[PDB]
């Protein structure tokens, strides 16, 4: 009917995958064996009798991460050849992704692909999970783009990146993998959204108050913003936002499509007790500026397209009072060609908390993807390490050697260059 | 008799229409599985205006449900007085105009149209002649906009000389929904400025604003909000509906409203609204009546009338009500506030009086007035318009999808000489 | 016919007008959950004047409650007789205005008498036809003195021709509270010479030497004080409201005792005035009455009048009596006492008598008297003004919310004149 495929590269891809499918799983009510006891037929699909296998494929380089999900509580949710994994890892190297290991693969996963996009037309689009500090993450992700791109031509593709940070990395050579990767989506993807890992590490530990959380704790936090996003997919709501939406809504130039996402409010079980959570107050923590899920402060951007789900016990009349308010603070700026700079979304439904979690059940929610001038930071500073390397060619003879060109650094590079000046002309 | 086609477009369009025909079979006593209770003459006489035998002796609307998108229809079935629609009256469509006027006129617009249009034409030719035409639809949105002012184009093609009455909801001035407004806004107006008889305008904001400070109702969903402008779309149409002392149709408020064809758009508002606490304050009364109508706290437009001029305006009173009080006050409020009415033409008021009020009221009044303070609006759509234009912003959403560059230098040509012609008057 | 908006400012005057709307209650006999008790037909032939029909059969005054704190408007429907008022007649401010007169008239009052006047728009317009409206505040507080005396310069922009009728209480002789007293009263007088068509003073002061010498009472409340000066308030209108030999309205006593524009501040006085035990032991008569009525004991203003000349003086007389003993005895008093009334006005006196006595006495006396023995009140500010002005004391927070050393001067000026005029006539 209308459905969306996603696709989760790499080791973060299907992490976050993980903690994604058990959401979604919990929230229409079907069991880890894939039964439960049409409005969700965005999601699962329909397998005879009463049960339901997920529209996804898990890919990566590794076995480890793959067969570990083969071998766990979900054995039976997942269809067998939706989870695909290779033999050796790509091992940090964007060159090993596309030119020496990555092709192996590729022609499998788009034949999984095919077979679950042609059940129907009125697909709605692709998600992509994956981290561009990766091998496989970045270099097959690019691969199975420049695929998708030719065969499914006109349908909407978002990409959710998990972002290197500026300060915490867990990888030397994060800064050559992210600037070829940011080249080669740029004219593949059409919506990116970036996700950091420190952001969600210091969101959750003043909101959340904990103060050594892990990798499941991040991904959850991940799940509940991929589900607001395509609540209205699923359920019923009195201002519905769909997939192809965003891109007409959202993205001003070809080139501008890299966003900041936030949601609010993230509150802990201990810390619901004492608070009314209004949509007036819900709207102002969306907004707060130290409470981005990017690491990108937006006191030095300018906002230039901004959307908003609200989901669960919200009235319109107090989403239209919140909002001018926003609109009238004057810490918040607005870029001069665009005078309205809002979509607001309602949906019914409330948010689902998941048992034994670190959320409490709440009433109602924010989910904000805006697009800013704030993101010409993080491109640059990625650009001033990848410049202090690359001088004197570090690392370098690892990537030549795997079976690219020396060259393609400089023409990444040069496309990062463009798109820096490209945001600073839009801003002014 | 005379007949009313109804076409119900986008999400907007529909659920405001779900309200419109609650009202309506509610007041000639329809149940939701479509038959009749309440055994009065007056109720039935004239139903063929609005609905159909279907020789179980149910009736069924004469609506057409048209989206591109089919959530918003299960809704609209799924709730009460969803069961009267004819199932066929439907008709989905499966990708959905992303809030992108292009997709909804060209591309994905042109394939649905030719579906839509076949059931049109078998309720249009059904009848002995038809009366005309009434499209709900919003102009901020892709499905409402583009692909109901294509059906406009369409149908205004097929039958020239029918009325074509439009309601319509616009942008909101202050803060504002589907980022590409004023494109979708500024590209429908021309091509509603060619093709549409009258269309009458209403922004959320003001009908926020009358929940608010009239009804005093602290929540007010959407269902609050269609409710109250399905009560103005009743009162355009009770002189078909329902007999009266001086009965006015739809070709009676065109002629009587529009000196020029290019200037088509009105001010619409209601009267009586009070809180539950002040029901039982208040003296129902027709100079109550007149007071409330010329409030510009009671208009559902956003646009204040007090900073223009009425160039015309008219009066749809309901209820057992004496003519001259009816006469005189229509007087009256020329005479005392006569600053804002235009010198040119005397005695700019049109009055009809219709004798059967809504359900649970003794007298009301719908108001349609034909105001140059609609002058605002236009030029807050145009000025944001051409803030985005020239820039070139989110233009390759249109320009890529099989328009041209040319078009929406046409579209801001065409409104702003309908912004020139409302300056010269007042 | 003919009504009187009351409209109400600030602590002391909601006090205050929390018993006009009990002795006017039951002297009308309006039960405080809205109804009607008493059965009698003189009671409820002229009750438009304060009150209005609510299709309910009950009476809403026609009141105007306007104050910066929300704490005495608890305390006003807490009370007995505080379910009679309407709900949107009660209009609240959230910070108050700390005795300042500046934030009262320039800097919080300006967001809130917008919301004002639009309530006393309502009740104004929405009758047939208005007599006049009638103010209680203070001088010495911030949002009486403040607010209140910027509403009578918006309304009389809006109503030049009506009369207004105002209480303020003034800074007390001896000792007073709320150290900016002078400040509070010279800026709200020379706006209410300019804007207030009869000003009657009261005193806190004299109010405290009624309770103890008259009504020998041990231990006054201001519950007890408020009652007296609003039974006086019930008897300068007592007269449009009941029948009777003589009549006698605010506009009859306006053109009357002001001979010239300026002057017309007025001394209010009531008789009979015994205690507790004498009530017994008194003979009630029109002689007795006029003898306690022109006693400097008697006056509500703390003031000597034998040291200056009654100008223009009035009684407004209640009850089944004879009129020779009114006429003859008003002429007594002027043989007798020449030196303390004006030789070039001759026979001062103006007598009305009402039919309808108040509830409990038998016979009852109302009287106002302008005199020139007010220059002690408005010396005695002028010069406590003029020490506090010379260095410049509290004057920071007045030029703090937009005031200049210009607009003192002004006030001072604008005073000190009206000292002058009334001495030229002395």
């Amino acid at each position: 009917m209308r459905e969306v495929i996603s696709i989760h590269v790499g080791q973060a891809g299907i992490q976050i995958g993980n903690a994604c499918w058990e959401l979604f799983c919990l929230e229409h009510g079907i069991q880890p064996d894939g039964q439960m006891p049409d409005a969700f037929n965005t999601f699962f699909s329909e397998t005879g009798a009463g049960k339901h296998v997920p529209r996804c494929v898990f890919l990566d380089l590794e076995p480890t991460v793959v067969d570990e999900v083969r071998t766990g509580t979900y054995r039976h949710l997942f269809h067998p050849e939706q989870l695909i994994s290779g033999k050796e890892d790509a091992a940090n190297n964007f060159a090993r992704g596309h030119y020496t290991i990555g092709k192996e693969i590729v022609d499998l996963s788009l034949d999984r692909i095919r077979k679950l996009a042609d059940n129907c037309t009125g697909l709605q689009g692709f998600l992509m999970f994956n981290a561009v500090g990766g091998g496989t993450g970045s270099g097959l992700g690019c691969l199975l783009l420049e695929r998708l791109s030719v065969d499914y031509g006109k349908k909407s593709k978002l990409n959710f990146c998990s972002w290197p940070s500026p300060q915490v990395s867990t990888a030397v050579v994060e800064p050559y993998n992210s600037v070829l990767s940011t080249h080669s989506l740029l004219e593949h993807t059409d919506v990116a959204v970036m996700l950091d890992n420190e952001a969600i590490y210091d969101i959750c530990r003043r909101n959340l108050d904990i103060e050594r959380p892990t990798y499941t704790n991040l991904n959850r936090l991940i799940a509940q913003v991929i589900s607001s996003l395509t609540a209205s997919l699923r359920f019923d709501g009195a201002l519905n936002v769909d997939v192809t939406e965003f891109q007409t809504n959202l993205v001003p130039y070809p080139r501008i499509h890299f966003m900041l996402s936030s949601y609010a409010p993230i509150i802990s079980a201990e810390k619901a007790y004492h608070e009314q959570l209004s949509v007036a107050e819900i709207t102002n923590s969306a907004f707060e500026p130290a409470s981005m899920m990017a690491k990108c402060d937006p006191r030095h951007g300018k906002y230039m397209a901004c959307c908003l789900m609200y989901r669960g016990d919200v009235v319109p009349k107090d989403v239209n009072a919140a909002v001018a308010t926003i609109k009238t603070k004057r810490t918040i700026q607005f870029v001069d060609w665009c005078p309205t700079g809002f979509k607001c979304g309602i949906n019914y439904q409330p948010p689902t908390v998941v048992p034994g979690g670190d959320l409490a059940k709440v009433m109602r929610a924010v989910c904000m993807i805006s697009n800013s001038t704030a993101i010409a930071e993080v491109f640059s500073r990625m650009d001033h390490k990848f410049d202090l390397m690359y001088a004197k060619r570090a690392f370098v003879h690892w990537y030549v050697g795997e079976g690219m060109e020396e060259g393609e650094f400089s023409e990444a590079r040069e496309d990062l260059a463009a798109l820096e000046k490209d945001y600073e002309e839009v801003g002014i | 008799m005379r007949e009313i086609v109804h076409v119900q477009g986008g999400q907007c369009g529909n659920q405001i229409g779900a309200k419109f025909w609650e009202v309506i079979s509610d007041e000639h006593g329809i149940d939701p599985t479509g038959t009749y209770c309440g055994d009065s003459d007056l109720q039935l006489e004239r139903i063929n205006v609005f609905y159909n035998e279907a020789t179980g002796g149910r009736f069924v609307p004469r609506a057409i449900l048209m989206d591109l998108e089919p959530g918003t229809m299960d809704s609209v079935r799924a709730g009460p007085f969803g069961q009267l629609f004819r199932p066929d009256n439907f008709v989905f469509g499966q990708t959905g105009a992303g809030n992108n006027w292009a997709k909804g006129h060209y591309t994905e617009g042109a394939e649905l149209i030719d579906s839509v249009l076949d059931v049109v034409r078998k309720e249009a030719e059904g009848c002995d002649c038809l009366q005309g035409f009434q499209i709900t639809h919003s102009l901020g949105g892709g499905t409402g906009s583009g692909m109901g002012t294509l059906l406009i184009s369409k149908v205004r093609e097929e039958y020239p000389d029918r009325i074509m009455e439009t309601f319509s909801v616009f942008p909101s001035p202050k803060v504002s929904d589907t980022v590409v407004e004023p494109y979708n806004a500024t590209l429908s107006v021309h091509q509603l400025v060619e093709n549409a008889d009258e269309v009458q305008v209403i922004d959320n904001e003001a009908l926020y604003d009358i929940c608010f400070r009239t009804l005093k109702l602290t929540t007010p969903t959407y269902g609050d909000l269609n409710h109250l402008v399905s009560a103005a779309m009743s009162g355009v149409t009770c002189c078909l509906r329902f007999p009266g002392q001086l009965n006015s149709d739809l070709r009676k408020l065109a002629v009587n409203l529009i000196p020029f064809p290019r200037l088509h758009f009105f001010l619409i508002g209601f009267a009586p609204l009070t809180s539950r606490g002040s029901q039982q304050y208040r003296a129902l009364s027709v100079p109550e009546l007149t007071q409330q109508m010329f409030d510009a706290k009671n208009m559902m437009c956003a646009s204040d009338p007090r900073h223009g001029r009425y160039l015309t305006a008219s009066a749809m009173f309901r209820g057992r009500m004496s003519t001259k009080e009816v006469d005189e006050q229509m007087l009256n409020v020329q005479n005392k506030n006569s600053s804002y009415f235009v010198e040119w033409i005397p005695n700019n008021m049109k009055s009809s009086v219709c004798d059967i009020p809504p359900k649970g009221l003794k007298m009301s009044v719908t108001f349609v007035g034909n105001s140059t303070a609609i002058q605002e609006m236009f030029k807050r759509v145009s000025d944001q318009f051409t803030a985005m234009f020239r820039r070139k912003a989110f233009l390759h959403w249109y320009t890529g999808e099989g328009m041209d560059e040319m078009e929406f230098t046409e579209a801001e040509s065409n409104m702003n000489d309908l912004v020139s012609e409302y300056q010269q008057y007042q």
